[PDB]
């Protein structure tokens, strides 16, 4: 894999600095690198495809060196260069194309699409140039176990979930108490609602808890919290518990007071935020618990009073939101994010090349399904083929 | 239910249960003599029930129970069937007495009996009222001071007490929440319960088959509200009321759910 | 108003927007003829002349019924017009039919139209008329090309190239014109 | 300009509002009020509606466009109305023993009815929807139903004997019979007096304008039970006299033709 | 990038530019009523706010499909980008925000207005295809949350109103069998394209190219020339994408980050 | 692109464009004022309306220049390209549509279809130059 890394690196590299008129002490490092990797290439047979609507491609390689006696670089150099490039190019992206393709539970991390197992050999070791970019950096460190991390920016670690749960509840469905929650990609807006507004309640004040409990812990993530959910604070008919009926639902929406927001790891209680709101920051958290309170205004003008009477009617139902979204954050696992293209160019592979559902990811590969069950083994295979989609991102985008 | 359900979004609107709850339910209408007297007619029950057997209620599930009077009905109602709809007359000499009828019915009651000779009672909250039925009831109340004593009556002349129930065949008394008072009624004709409003009965439908909304069923002047099971009719004859019901009973029972 | 002024000129009382912006803002132009704020042959003259010729030649013509006829000509001649404005070589035209077309003087070339500046120019800098409007301008400049001179005063709407053309029998114009007077029927 | 056809239009949301078309659809319309002959006794006089209409000029109506149209009582109006106006505006009475004569009128007013004819002693009919209801008008209607089983037998009454039917209707100017949807009825009507009509029940109508001018607003447009709706064009008025009852009609008619708009049809 | 793709070009090869929340949809606010009156009483249509990465739409029907077939109403949006993309990341939602709340609207002409108070339903038979060249490429039935799609000129949301079979009284008592209709059932849908690749040149919420082409523009007073719209808004300037434009687009955007590696 | 090139007015028979995207044909029915009774039995102001006024144009772009490939009158690449297909019964690809139907092709010639395109024509023409 890290000479798969080096392939494509050198041969961006060589797209790039070798141009008409360049300089030779500018590409002399990466001239003699890619006599190496020639020099190392030369004399294998490489086979790729078997699986689904891959083409069965046989790659031989015999090309001849780069010449190292100019002093500037000339068409005559740049176009055999070029020739030369253009088919370990296309033969990298097969490459990839058959790797994002192949699963296992046992040994996931081991390389498949055997073209790969071969180029993981000893003799293929020459070819190493650099391992500088964050995946296969990460990669290099899992390998020598040290303390990893990727930097995401509104990373999708939340599955996507759109449901209520009711604390109080009638067949009418008409002096209600509960939480809505919808947790997507990076945000989550919960909303308490009580139909009362917490006229018998003790105290004037309804408490409202909503935990979530990440697959993946995260680390130095920047989070915004804003109160007053958006999609939870307009007229709503929604479904019941089993799909029999229907009930209707007007939110009126009230601030939460008492705001208390703890971002946990493993049960034990990290960050602590009370009554602040806007920019927070979370230095380590594998479990996020918001807790607020519905209090009913003891002091109220007629316009509302006549909204929160004292018996069953309730045509208006207070609320209570919260809306959370992580903006950053730093992950020592990999997931998918709003800036990077890897899941994308994996999903589009397999929904290209028809590939058959393996034993490990879901069908069509839902991120949804698939951070909902977030073992090892997916894990694994996900790093690897987000890291081998990197790669051939690196050359043709 | 005080018990934490769940659920989702996603999931898919069901097939209706009109249809089955039709087959599995019964309905039961409450109307008045003076609807059989301007019939004039002896199996409009059964016409009325051969009717129903095409919107699909079938022939044992659909029950008259006539009443002669509001009061006489109002005179400890029992209604127990799976749906229940009432037809009410109007009439402005008996709008206390039929709005009454309607927070009795429309409304859940937790009723404990009381013992005035023994015991003195009072209101907590704004739930608790005191419902007596009967014959005729003849309600006199003295409230109390701190220590026992009246205020502007005294607790053997009862004479001094004031006069909230005369001969009315149904009361609700709501009096001032957190002082005691003292009752005389005429026990061998009346009797009269503390009880506890609760959530609602979604099971009675009222239809008011004259005039305008006038039922406030809520004790504080402030709500004066109208809910969904409380209908409005105007009328000429009785035949076009009870076709009426008929033809749009699905959207009476869709007001009303399933008591059990 | 569009922008950058509401004197009283630009107010959209009322396809695109622009289009509806520019028609709004140009059947008030029609106005501008009767203000001094010309430069041109000031379509309205072109207007009375027509009427001038045919209650002349005309025999039906009573003094009881050319009161109102005054009038229903003056209303009902030339309803769909067009105008212009130039700025530092650039002219931007409009007409009350929804068209707007934006070009540079000397080579005939489209442009992006600018609301938002043809309108404070409308405002303040003289407005032409548009006899000799950008479509036949531009088939003239390519079949019979013109000079800077002669496109300056089309430009303008000058009597004496106008006429210059109309002698030399320029189809590209006498269509146009009696386009004009096919429009001045009543 | 086709005809017929419903298709889809399209616009925008940066378009901006235009000019007011009222002191122009005042002038290119015209305005029909129908009063009871009790207003024109009590006033007692004879230049009221040239007074009305020199005070509506101030207004924006013009003198030719206003018309007041009398009707000596609410069911005589009942009997066959026809308000062909752009603009109509009802003043009603309030009458107990009258609720559901003139709770029809409204329905019937109000609304918008597709009608078809019918004739009794030929089929026997039925309603399909909950909008298919039977309108009958004349000077007295006295109406009865027998409903019929599958085999076109009666439910408690005899196809024969039309005395056994089931009366719904009194010797009532107007009629609005909603029967059971689904069962095919046989009718006794005084077809010498009343015409009764199958109509269905479009959309409303935008034009005309009840104004309740005594009581409680007590009008149930929709014959099911469960809604009981009350609609913009459907107004109230206290009254003791009925020069301050115009005056106040003539001072917010603006309010009146913004709560009224012209017909679709 | 840029210049990599620069040199691509002309040596024709396939190119690529990467995006974080692309600006590929003009802003377009409107409607669309397939059910119309004089009164705006009982309408059926949809309603539509494309804004650069981000759709939001909602098809509403006043009588809650109560007259219709099956008691269901149909609801179809179809999108034309002016540019293909690939391996697009999609966030896809219900119950669309700001068409979700009261509104007064104007008419098609801009005369008289309408009023909209709406009551959030889900959708239905869901389908959300993206297409390329008519030929469909990508289909989700019933998937909400994060989606992809490979290759896509065309986006075609068809959802569906369905009226719900049972209610309680409480919402039985919002939508009745009359034209008054003081509750108005809608069906919405968000959906933003978080991440995307694209053959050509776009603007983006990530990079300042565009924001240092404007500015140099307006600082210096540029006049308006025969490509560019007056002070090349983006609008104006993906809406006619055409040839010219793009290559211009092009290169200006190539030597504005030229400049930006340098003076920021 | 929306803006104009080239006008004509009143002109007919051969006519040229240095450049369009666009066609705009702008005519106008004229009523005759002037009427003969067989015309005027035609034209009557009432609406049964037995023969219904028409007027036409035809227009043909009998030459061309283009910067991309298309199919013409003269040269047999597309007819090739589709023959060879058609006999070695090619399943349908991810681009062109079942049969090359040269409507559902010119439809929808996006940049991708245009390159094949243009890379299919290139080949058959130099199969032609040996064996047409
Ligand atoms: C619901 O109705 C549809 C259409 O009649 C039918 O296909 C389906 O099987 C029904 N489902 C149930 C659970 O009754
Ligand atoms: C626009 O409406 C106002 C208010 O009625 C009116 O004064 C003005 O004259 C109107 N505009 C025009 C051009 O008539
Ligand atoms: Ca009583
Ligand atoms: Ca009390
Ligand atoms: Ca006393
Ligand atoms: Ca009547
Ligand atoms: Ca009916
Ligand atoms: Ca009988």
């Amino acid at each position: 894999m890290d000479v798969l890394y080096s392939l494509s690196k050198t041969l961006k590299d060589a797209r790039d600095k070798i141009v008409e008129g360049t300089l030779y002490s500018n590409v002399s490092d990466l001239i003699q690198q890619f006599n190496q990797m020639i020099i190392t290439m030369n004399g294998n047979e490489f086979q790729t495809g078997g699986i689904g609507n891959l083409p069965i491609r046989n790659w031989n390689f015999d090309f001849g060196l780069l010449g190292t006696t100019l002093l500037n670089l000339d068409a005559n150099y740049v176009e055999t260069a070029r020739n030369t490039i253009d088919y370990f190019v296309d033969f990298v992206d097969n490459v990839c194309m058959d790797e994002m393709v192949r699963e296992s539970q046992r040994n996931g991390i081991a390389p498949q699409s055997d073209s790969l197992r071969k180029l993981s050999g000893i003799k293929f070791k020459r070819i190493n140039f650099d391992n500088s970019s964050e995946y296969i950096e990460n990669w290099n460190l899992q390998n020598r176990r040290q303390r990893t991390g990727f930097t995401f920016h509104k990373p999708n670690i939340f599955p996507y979930s759109a449901s209520f749960t009711l604390n109080r509840s009638q067949p009418a469905h008409d002096n209600l108490m509960g939480t809505m929650w919808l947790n997507a990609g990076s945000e989550i807006q919960v909303a308490g609602f009580d139909y009362s507004c917490a006229i018998n309640a003790p105290a004037n004040i309804q408490q409202f808890e909503h935990i979530v409990q990440l697959r993946r812990v995260l680390t130095t993530a920047t989070i915004t919290l804003l109160p007053d959910a958006e999609r939870f604070s307009f007229p709503r008919v929604i479904n019941s518990a089993d799909g029999a009926t229907t009930w209707y639902f007007n939110p009126v929406i009230l601030r939460p007071n008492n705001v208390e927001v703890e971002f946990l790891l493993n049960g034990q209680i990290i960050n602590t935020y009370q009554a602040r709101f806007g920019t927070i920051i979370a230095r380590n958290f594998d479990t996020i618990r918001l807790s607020f309170q519905l209090m009913r205004p003891p002091n109220m003008t007629p316009a509302v009073a006549a909204l929160f009477p004292n018996a069953q009617p309730f045509e208006h139902h207070a609320t209570v939101g919260l809306t959370l979204r992580i903006e950053s954050a730093v992950c020592e696992s990999v997931l998918a994010d709003a800036s990077k293209t890897m899941l994308a160019n994996v999903t589009s592979v397999r929904q290209e090349y028809a590939i058959p559902v393996g034993p490990v990811f879901p069908p069509g590969m839902n991120w949804t399904d698939l951070i909902t069950n977030y073992s090892p083994s997916r894990e694994d295979n996900l790093q690897r083929v987000f890291t081998v989609a990197s790669i051939r991102s690196m050359l043709v985008k | 239910i005080n018990l934490p359900i769940t659920g989702s979004m996603d999931t898919a609107y069901a097939n209706s249960t009109q249809e089955e709850t039709f087959l599995t339910s019964t309905l039961c209408l409450y109307y008045p003599t003076e609807a059989a007297t301007e019939i004039n007619d002896n199996s409009w029950k059964d016409t009325l029930s051969q009717l129903f057997l095409t919107k699909g209620w079938p022939t044992g599930s659909v029950y008259f129970k006539e009443y002669t009077d509001i009061a006489s009905f109002s005179v400890d109602p029992q209604l127990y069937c799976d749906y229940n709809v009432v037809l009410m007359k109007y009439d402005a000499t008996l709008q206390l007495d039929m709005s009454e009828l309607a927070d009795l019915i429309l409304n859940e009651w937790l009723c404990n009996p009381m013992d005035i000779t023994l015991y003195y009672y009072q209101q907590t909250d704004e739930a608790n009222k005191w419902i007596s039925m009967g014959s005729s009831c003849t309600i006199k109340v003295c409230p109390l001071n701190t220590q026992t004593l009246g205020i502007g009556c005294l607790t053997t002349d009862t004479a001094t007490f004031e006069e909230v129930a005369t001969a009315e065949k149904l009361v609700i008394t709501d009096v001032v929440d957190g002082v005691n008072h003292k009752l005389d009624v005429t026990t061998a004709t009346c009797t009269i319960r503390n009880c506890k409003k609760l959530g609602p009965r979604e099971n009675v439908a009222v239809i008011q088959v004259g005039g305008s909304d006038v039922l406030d069923i809520t004790a504080d002047p402030t709500t004066a509200p109208q809910t969904e099971r409380m209908m409005r009719i105007n009328w000429k004859k009785w035949w076009q009321v009870f076709y009426t019901v008929v033809d749009y009973v699905n959207q009476i029972i869709q007001a009303m759910s399933k008591r059990s | 108003s569009v922008g950058s002024s509401a004197s009283a000129w630009t107010d959209v009382s009322t396809v695109s927007s622009i289009s509806t912006q520019t028609s709004t803002i140009s059947r008030r132009l029609r106005l501008k003829e009767m203000a001094t704020q010309t430069e041109g042959m000031n379509f309205d003259d072109i207007s009375a002349a027509v009427l001038k010729t045919k209650i002349d030649r005309s025999t039906q013509i009573s003094p009881n019924t050319l009161p109102d006829i005054v009038t229903e000509a003056s209303e009902k001649f030339i309803p769909n017009r067009a105008y212009r404005v130039i700025n530092n070589d650039e002219v931007f035209e409009a007409g009350t039919d929804g068209r707007f077309f934006a070009y540079r003087v000397e080579t005939f070339d489209e442009i992006p139209f600018d609301v938002q500046k043809f309108a404070d120019l409308v405002t303040d800098s003289p407005v032409i008329s548009a006899i000799i409007d950008f479509k036949t301008l531009k088939n003239l400049n390519d079949n019979y090309g013109i000079s800077r001179q002669q496109a300056f005063n089309l430009l303008r709407s000058d009597p004496r190239v106008l006429r210059e053309f109309i002698n030399q029998d320029n189809p590209i114009i006498r269509n146009r014109i009696e386009q004009l007077i096919m429009q001045c029927r009543l």
